[PDB]
RNA sequence: CGAUGUCGGCUCAUCACAUCCUGGGGCUGAAGUAGGUCCCAAGGGUAUGGCUGUUCGCCAUUUAAAGUGGUACGCGAGCUGGGUUUAGAACGUCGUGAGACAGUUCGGUCCCUAUCUGCCGUGGGCGCUGGAGAACUGAGGGGGGCUGCUCCUAGUACGAGAGGACCGGAGUGGACGCAUCACUGGUGUUCGGGUUGUCAUGCCAAUGGCACUGCCCGGUAGCUAAAUGCGGAAGAGAUAAGUGCUGAAAGCAUCUAAGCACGAAACUUGCCCCGAGAUGAGUUCUCCCUGACCCUUUAAGGGUCCUGAAGGAACGUUGAAGACGACGACGUUGAUAGGCCGGGUGUGUAAGCGCAGCGAUGCGUUGAGCUAACCGGUACUAAUGAACCGUGAGGCUUAACCU
RNA sequence: AAUUCCUUGUCGGGUAAGUUCCGACCUGCACGAAUGGCGUAAUGAUGGCCAGGCUGUCUCCACCCGAGACUCAGUGAAAU
RNA sequence: ACACAGGUGGUCAGGUAGAGAAUACCAAGGCGCUUGAGAGAACUCGGGUGAAGGAACUAGGCAAAAUGGUGCCGUAACUUC
RNA sequence: AGGACCGAACCGACUAAUGUUGAAAAAUUAGCGGAUGACUUGUGGCUGGGGGUGAAAGGCCAAUCAAACCGGGAGAUAGCU
């Protein structure tokens, strides 16, 4: 989300804790994730999974402790900030079963299929 | 086109039916009364001058006195001007303030700001502070450098320093109309506008619009 | 930090030019005693505007 | 000021229940996928605003699928429709921040109107 | 900067201004016309008149309140006994500030606070 | 050399254009997308990290781009002190040695209360020609000037295919700036509560002091950003590079010599702010003052008595205004501040009593008590009438309008 | 390498990225055996590096509480 | 050089909590430190609290934050045991 | 038992901040090392300047040290300012 913040990972074949390490998009983005796209190395693995420790790719931000501003005022946070690992070129998601909730600004596009996998949007 | 002279009551909060729930200013608006209009052969402008509120007749001195006794006398707290350019209105202090504002889109709010008195650096300007404990003798909030050494010689005449904050006119552009009251004298504009509450604004509508 | 040349006189004068103190020019007269004071105080027998307020 | 409050008196609802801190509510939001609209339910512990005229706002802690969601809601918002009682808890205080955010442990039960 | 704040520091932290108004009611209190600085009297003005008008009503409780606040029994007495039934026809202002010379050791602008309707 | 503090970093910048991006063009070995090169153009913008003291460089990942230089290789009376050139010590090398290295390694005091100039703010005085109270005009001056992505046009033009537009619309972001506190939050030692140790109020109970606010838990107002609104434009005018029309000198040709038409984020405006000390001191509206003499060197005044006007200042109560001045509101014909009343808020069921229990404690009274800077009211307290300053019709010359 | 100029040697690990670090090679400019060589448990306000926790160190500052700074009265310097 | 935040040997050794001559609050006793009053700007000093992130700062985790007691369980490489 | 461990008095001085015309010609604040010993401290003595003393830095020898301070040679000398 912002700069070396490290994540939690929703996805499956993504595995457990992740380092953000650019935020895309913009010339100096500070802190940003709502459904925003970032930059990832991964810090821990499982051996199962698709994703190694310590290779780099994107993902998506699913969950912000920060937490979501719907349009009424209100505010919809989380313990917790998680992401779903992404492809580098066709920015795919890489899992293939979502764990945890999600959030309704999440519905452009290829997280139209990551709400499709979610439990609870 | 003319605007009107209001004062800042606050910001509430509007709920439409869809659940969008638009931050509003509150404008109340009173009747503005017309006590000048400046032509082409007096002046080398069109305007009109008004008033609105009122004033307790003790604290009105006697130029005020007489010059809201030319044309209807009705004190106000204050006097403000609008040049008009194109249209021709008759010249006699209206009776609803806001119908005017009543088919507009956009407003211009026009507000003394609040005044921070003597503001730093780090406040008035967006300057960065400095170290907070890498050593840092004295020097956190303070500016850094201030020139260029000998061949200026000198700052230059924009040097951003420490100074008054506030208490300024400044003017909030294209701020859309939420809800016009004839029977309130209110005008609902969607966002901030400048000043505290009970300060007097200067609502025009929008020249970017 | 230091000066590199002493101020003059007439500089020092303009300096103070506005380090000149300004005079009451107006006492109240209360309306019981005809002692002066000053403006909104004790008119220093114990009198504020009518009254014997304190009795020292 | 009297001005205001008269437009968030025209705003408010009438129809909001009595809720303390502590109780367990269901809270039906309406979502908006396409042209259809629908009701969604939110349900778990208050730690409440007390009533702020217009700007009141309670906050409900969920546990969803193993972590917390915390969602404030304005109370006089025309998304949310209907708040339901549903449980009655009994704390000592008014805000529950320290009492959520361990897990595992949960507001007890009183039946003194609470 | 400091906007629509109320309560004067007077160049000393909060407890001691506390303690020091404690003091300070309780001699208005005992003696019913005392002599202070102007910004002291009138913050006196805000610590004093609270207390006769919650010893307008005798309760236990009351008594027990205007005993936590200036710590003085004989002072919660006189404002329960003398004070209050004195004061109970009156909605506020019991307290007079007059504005008095300055002090001799600084330039001080003094000023007696007294109870408005001294049976003196 | 009777001292001009040295590299790099930080903070703050300002200029040049030999332009990195955006903008406008010519040629292309320019089909389109994407390039190459050159011309014009300085308005705005022009990364974050790993390593190293490093500028730099390499690397990782962004970006529309991560420009080149000047400014004592800008900036130490602004900061740091890692590098470098003090004194300690050691290694490699040289020297018999003391010691030495355009070699390395560990450690190693960075002063200054601003007089003048320059800036950033804010006042006092006088002027502006009778004196005031306002509202303005605008000569000038400053601010702002960035841009990505997606959709439509359109899978169209183009292209064998692959791919894929110009021109023109719409939405949504990033950075930046201004304002604000309605929301969401932070703070909230001036509100409420829990609790530890101890001391005190005779003791129980209840409280109060101290221990960083003792430690915490929440939190009003205000301030605030992370929060929320808005903004940089459109349109003109004159143009740069460039493209032309007509058109001779030169029967042709020719953007040019006469004439005419386009043409960029540059320039002048348009948007926002300051602004008549703009001494070139401006304009408009309104208000107030139209009494007796005396002395006289009269390119002229001075004095006495009577009268203080419009208005201002002072004093007080003060403010979401403020270092102080200043600015705003109010001063009894009064809501200006404090108190008071009612509400709201915020804590969270006070004290006392009764009951249950052996007791800690629980239950009922009781969503109780307390509650700030908030809201709506209320003359209870304090804003006293004098008094003070400022005068008494306002120069000369000329021209018009008047008898 | 407290020793290596070339040099940020090369290879491996750690990191998304490591002129420092650790393990090696030997091409030791210019290690080397009481000017002691190599290793070594414990010890160290010792030098370098990594990680967990922790945080205003930072993104990027915001508010509050005190002492000054500001105003008033009294006294009253200094470098230059 | 000062009515100077420094230095100066020995002796006495209360209560509660505490291992304690630590520390906190108090006894006996002694003081409020020889300029005050306001106001609540920048900036400096000394602190308190911070959303989300958590060393991205920097020469360097400098500084701050953190951990901290008693009883019991349990405890690695290596070792001169 | 221990030039044992933790930690006050006591002895010292590693880091940072403040102070740098200071409260102080080296201190204050927050931490920090030793704290039964090659410890620390009172009183008195002894060592005297090409000399002393030094767990060694050219450190220290009265705020003075690669040769103390005072007086004298002495008005040293100064191709320098």
């Amino acid at each position: 989300i912002q700069e070396q913040t490290m994540l939690n990972v929703a996805d499956n074949s993504g595995a457990r804790r992740v380092m953000c390490i650019k935020v895309l998009g913009g010339s100096h983005r500070r802190y940003a994730g709502v459904g925003d796209i970032i930059k990832i190395t991964i810090k821990e693995a499982i051996p199962r999974g698709k994703v190694k420790k310590g290779d780099v790719l994107k993902a998506v931000v699913v969950r912000t402790k920060k937490g979501v501003r719907r349009p009424d005022g209100s505010v919809i946070r989380f313990d917790g900030n998680a992401c779903v690992l992404l492809n580098n070129n066709s920015e795919q998601p890489i899992g293939t079963r979502i764990f945890g909730p999600v959030t309704r600004e999440l519905r452009s596009e290829k997280f139209m299929k990551i709400i499709s996998l979610a439990p609870e949007v | 086109m003319i605007g009107l002279v209001g004062k800042k009551v606050g910001m509430t909060r509007i709920f439409t039916e869809d659940g969008v729930s638009i931050p509003v200013t509150v404008i109340e608006v009173e009747a503005n009364r017309v006590t000048q209009v400046k032509d082409l052969a007096n002046d080398g402008y069109r305007a009109i001058q008004v008033t609105t509120g009122a004033k307790k007749a003790n604290r009105v001195t006697k130029p005020e006195a007489g010059h809201f006794a030319k044309a209807g006398v009705e004190a106000g707290r204050g006097l403000w001007e609008f040049r008009l350019a194109e249209g021709e209105e008759f010249t006699v202090g209206q009776s609803i303030s806001v119908e005017l504002f009543a088919d507009v889109k956009k407003v211009d709010v026009t507000g003394t700001s609040k005044g921070k008195g003597f503001a730093g650096t780090v406040k008035r300007w967006n300057f960065r502070t400095q170290d907070a404990t890498h050593g840092n003798s004295l020097s956190h909030r303070v500016p850094g450098s201030i020139g260029q050494n000998q061949t200026p010689g000198k700052v230059f005449k924009g040097k951003k320093m420490a100074g008054q904050m506030g208490n300024e006119r400044v003017t909030v552009q294209s701020l859309d109309v939420v809800r016009v009251d004839a029977e309130r004298n209110l005008l609902l504009v969607k966002g901030a506008v400048p000043g505290a509450t009970g300060s007097d604004l200067i609502v025009k509508p929008a020249v970017k619009a | 930090a230091v000066q590199q040349n002493k101020p003059t006189r007439s500089k020092r004068g303009m300096r103070r030019s506005h380090d000149a103190l300004t005079a009451v020019t107006s006492l109240s007269v209360d309306k019981t005693s005809g002692e002066k004071h000053l403006r909104h105080h004790i008119t220093a027998d114990g009198y504020y505007r009518g009254r014997k307020v304190i009795a020292k | 000021s009297n001005i205001i409050k008269q437009l968030e008196q025209e705003q408010m609802k009438q129809d909001v229940p009595s809720f303390r801190p502590g109780d367990t509510v269901e809270v039906k939001v309406w979502v908006v996928e396409g042209s259809k609209k629908r009701l969604q339910a939110f349900e778990g512990v208050v730690i409440a605003i007390r009533n702020r005229g217009l700007h009141s706002a309670f906050t409900v802690r969920k546990i969803s699928n193993g972590e917390g969601v915390e969602r404030v809601f304005q109370t006089h918002s025309p998304v949310v429709d209907s708040i339901s009682v549903k449980r009655r808890g009994a704390v000592r205080k008014a805000k529950l921040y320290y009492l959520r955010e361990r897990t595992g442990k949960a507001a007890r039960i009183k039946e003194r109107l609470n | 900067m400091r906007h629509r704040k109320s309560g004067r520091q007077l160049n000393r932290n909060s407890s001691h201004r506390q303690a020091m108004f404690r003091n300070m009611a309780g001699s208005l209190v005992r003696h019913e016309i005392i002599k202070t600085t102007l910004p002291k009297a009138k913050e006196l003005r805000r610590v004093v008149e609270p207390l006769i008008t919650l010893a307008k009503t005798d309760s236990v409780a009351n008594r027990r309140l205007a005993f936590a606040r200036t710590r003085d029994n004989e002072i919660v007495a006189k404002l329960f006994n003398e004070l209050g039934p004195r004061f109970a026809s009156r909605a506020g202002g019991y307290t007079r500030i007059l504005k008095c010379g300055f002090r001799a050791g600084d330039n001080a602008p003094m000023a007696y606070i007294e109870l408005v309707d001294r049976s003196e």
